[PDB]
């Protein structure tokens, strides 16, 4: 699997973006610069201005009316407004997919960096203090018998030698807590967002079904109150579609080059072999941490060699000390496990996987979802106008 | 840190036995490595016997193979070398060594053969 | 995580099996023997016999009606014809989001598959075949050898043995080429039916378009045509309901328990430890994979220092063979790389993870996808049903 970006984000990105003062502004992906921000905000004003003169051509349009066919383009009016309901339904349904996408990617990042910390800290934690802590006690019975008394020596030393090549990698706790709080900031804002949409998806449908129910027969005063709730929900769907464009147009310029822009974020909290090897995985190439993870193997086959020949070699001359000696390499194994079990966490695929699901989840999803509600808002904003400006229609006397 | 005592040397006759035996302190005797070399005053130094750490395997060069048996004494912290059936050029400088980066070679026993 | 049982499952499976003629079945997933698609037949059979009395039940009484607001009940069944289209697009569009989550995975399961086969026949081609041509090279040319033949057997012995035990590894190539089958069959099998469906959807939306130009002009012919094409329309979207219901049963009994159906399957592809390990992660068990990467990681770390000792021992006695002692050394190095890229792709994180989304593409997706085209289905026949009731009405009204 690759990462290349589809047509939509390219064709987004190339869309200008410039501040008040219509200066070009550098497109990277920067939300920490002013600059960037005024440059969305411009976009947002550019849609407050459109949404302005649409409203100026409803009460000239609706003036030049009353001062001065019509029931097809009402029935047909209502029909746009399903529609458009209809779209933002999938629309809105694919950006809480991309959302919850986002947020299961981030969330097993986060489970696979806790893995990795918690299984560095109990490994060096067991390893030091419960390893020289045995060997006190092997070197208080094996006293004046020389040879294991190097030997001793040098699994300690062996030991240190893990503890140092092992604390030799990266710590994710800061990682840790900012994917954490990633994770409760866009469950918080998608949560609202979907019931802020879904409710307006609800009221957009009843005003519509119960303006049409007022067209069709029985009491024809409800047209005032509906006018006016259309005019409401005119004005959300002009400042929707406002903040959706704005959305998506930053969406896009974080995902046309999303590598650099993760590369250049987790600039010192992270080093910077370890996220391009997380980022570009390398198949061809060597893992950064291919050397601690060979010094630390290498070690722990001295200590099981040197551990199990004690084993053999000291049960006539002691008989003593054996039992410890079957936890030291119970130890040993348990350690040779967690080997294991922190190799295959700290491999490329394993972090690539969930970094490239969470990008085709926010760029995919995400951005199409944001492009459909767009839509969703130009056809309700198309519908409303029309019904709005339907006219007086003699008002059903 | 390691020390090297060899015991054992002297001057026999052609045909008898005697063993040598090259002490230990740093490494455990035949529990990583161990080496037998000799040399005589003029050549090089000559490999004659081996031992592998743990499964008691060992080796012995063509011109001295079915008369030296090396063994495996982890009573004492000693390698014993069983010399029998002696023949006059068997008389050189006797060593034991290992390879493992403990330590090297230690000193000589002389054995002679008249 | 684990995959937790659904609600929605456990009431699809909760209903009745009965095949043919009365009999219990047994509503445990078991594909290929005649309970199972008696059942299934039936579930047909009873959505055909419903098909057939809607039929019977709209001819009779139109046929009483004309022997003995109507115009606003036909653009209600013309608006729910159009809510059914777009529940239907949501729900070909889920079912069809799940049939390609599930494609991914068996890619990514029999990309990780043919990676593990590759990675164990490389290394163990490698180790048999060259690391033997170097010894044989380097045990000619060294001369009354003695103390270094021993070494070198070594060598070739603990060789010997991790060539053993990366041959007790399981091979894949079976495993691989049914993925690749089911794979196939399942992406051609979702094309078309993701194609007839949208021609479905299409074939509704015109012939509601033409109803509903048809309301507004008391015209005959058009009238004729647009009933013609509506009974067959309601045919196919009766057998539809039929086929969507079938499947519906067979995908949510077999979510009731997926693992003991995958288990029994492979019940001679592979050993049952491997499923077992990879189906629930225990993570604090063991692996039947532990033993044989020990043995390896132990053989490659023995042979690193003894070559290496060779190496740093031997350029000064004979410089030689060197070249083919730093050919060992670099097939060693790169062993330790494949290693370190082996023991983390049989690793049960990355098969477990791609069996649950596997699993939540056909079970929370695939279902809801396969439970909303039923409602479309059924919406569609409903709607169908109501129009032509609207037809004795049509003809001189
Ligand atoms: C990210 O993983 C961390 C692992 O540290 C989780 O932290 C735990 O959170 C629970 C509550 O959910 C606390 O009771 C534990 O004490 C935390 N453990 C530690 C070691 O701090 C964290 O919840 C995960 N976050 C998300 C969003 O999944
Ligand atoms: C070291 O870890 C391994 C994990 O398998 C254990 O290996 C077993 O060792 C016993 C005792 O020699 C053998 O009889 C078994 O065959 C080994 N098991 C396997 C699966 O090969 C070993 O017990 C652990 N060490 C300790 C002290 O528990
Ligand atoms: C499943 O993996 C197999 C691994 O063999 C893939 O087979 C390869 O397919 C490519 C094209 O996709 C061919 O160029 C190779 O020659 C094939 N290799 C062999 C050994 O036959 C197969 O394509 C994969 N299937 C899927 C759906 O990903
Ligand atoms: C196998 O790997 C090592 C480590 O990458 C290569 O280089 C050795 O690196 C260590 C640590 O710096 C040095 O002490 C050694 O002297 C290096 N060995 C050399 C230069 O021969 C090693 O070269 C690799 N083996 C081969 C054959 O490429
Ligand atoms: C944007 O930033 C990039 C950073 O490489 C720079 O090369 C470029 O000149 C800047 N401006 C534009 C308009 O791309
Ligand atoms: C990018 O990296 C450079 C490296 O010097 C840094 O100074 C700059 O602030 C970074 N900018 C962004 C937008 O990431
Ligand atoms: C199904 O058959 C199994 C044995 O194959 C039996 O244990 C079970 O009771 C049967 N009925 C069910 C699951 O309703
Ligand atoms: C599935 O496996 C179980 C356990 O081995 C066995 O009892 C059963 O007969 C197998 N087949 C079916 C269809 O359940």
């Amino acid at each position: 699997v690759d990462y290349i970006a589809p047509w939509w984000v390219v064709w987004l990105h190339s869309v200008p973006h410039v501040g008040l003062r219509l200066q070009p502004v550098n497109s990277t992906f920067s939300p920490g610069d002013e600059s960037y921000q005024e440059s969305l905000l411009f976009l947002g004003l550019v849609a407050a201005v459109c949404l302005g003169l649409n409203l100026i051509f409803l009460v000239a349009y609706l003036v030049c009316a009353c001062h001065c066919c019509i029931t097809w383009t009402a029935v047909v009016a209502g029909l746009i407004c399903c529609a458009a309901v209809g779209v933002g339904f999938y629309g809105n349904s694919e950006t809480n997919d991309g959302a919850y996408q986002l947020m299961y990617s981030l969330d097993d990042a986060n489970h696979t960096f806790s893995g990795i910390d918690a299984l560095v800290s109990g490994t060096t934690q067991k390893m030091k203090v419960d390893l020289e802590q045995h060997l006190a006690r092997l070197s208080e019975i094996f006293a004046a018998r020389g040879d294991y008394l190097q030997t001793l020596k040098f699994i300690q030393q062996m030991a240190g030698s893990v503890v140092v090549q092992l604390s030799g990698l990266p710590v994710w706790r800061e990682v840790t807590m900012e994917l954490t709080k990633l994770s409760d900031q866009t469950g918080y804002v998608e949560y609202y967002r979907w019931l802020s949409y879904l409710l307006l998806f609800i009221l957009d449908l009843v005003i519509c079904l119960i303006a049409c129910l007022g067209l069709a027969k029985r009491s024809k005063c409800l047209l005032a109150s509906m006018l006016c709730c259309g005019a409401l929900s005119l004005l959300l769907s002009w400042a929707s579609l406002a903040a959706d464009g704005s959305a998506a147009v930053a969406t896009s310029d974080f995902c046309v080059a999303p590598d650099t822009f993760i590369l250049n974020v987790t600039e010192g909290q992270i080093s910077t072999e370890v996220t391009r090897y997380y980022l570009y995985c390398s198949q061809s190439g060597s893992s950064p941490f291919q050397q601690t993870l060979t010094t630390f193997q290498r070690a722990l086959t001295t200590m099981q060699i040197q551990v199990a020949g004690l084993l053999q070699f000291a049960v006539p001359l002691f008989s003593t000390a054996e039992e410890d000696l079957l936890a030291i390499q119970l130890l040993l194994n348990s350690s040779e496990s967690s080997l294991h079990q922190l190799t295959a966490m700290v491999d490329c695929r394993g972090l690539h996987k969930d970094y490239l699901d969470a990008l085709a989840g926010i760029c995919y999803d995400g951005l199409q979802g944001l492009l459909y509600l767009g839509l969703f808002s130009f056809l309700a904003a198309l519908a409303f106008s029309t019904m709005i400006c339907a006219g007086p229609r003699a008002w059903k006397h | 840190q390691v020390q090297l005592v060899e015991s054992g040397g002297g001057l026999v006759q052609a045909g008898g036995s005697l063993r040598l035996s090259c002490t230990a302190s740093g490494f455990p005797v035949a529990f990583a490595q161990m080496k037998w070399y000799r040399q005589a005053p003029g050549k090089e130094r000559e490999w004659v016997a081996a031992i592998w750490s743990m499964g008691n395997e060992t080796t012995y060069a063509d011109s001295v193979k079915g008369r030296f048996t090396i063994s495996r004494d982890n009573a004492k912290n000693t390698v014993y070398l069983q010399m029998n059936s002696l023949k006059p050029e068997d008389t050189a400088v006797y060593y034991c060594a290992v390879e493992v980066g403990y330590g090297y070679h230690g000193q000589g026993t002389q054995v002679t053969v008249s």
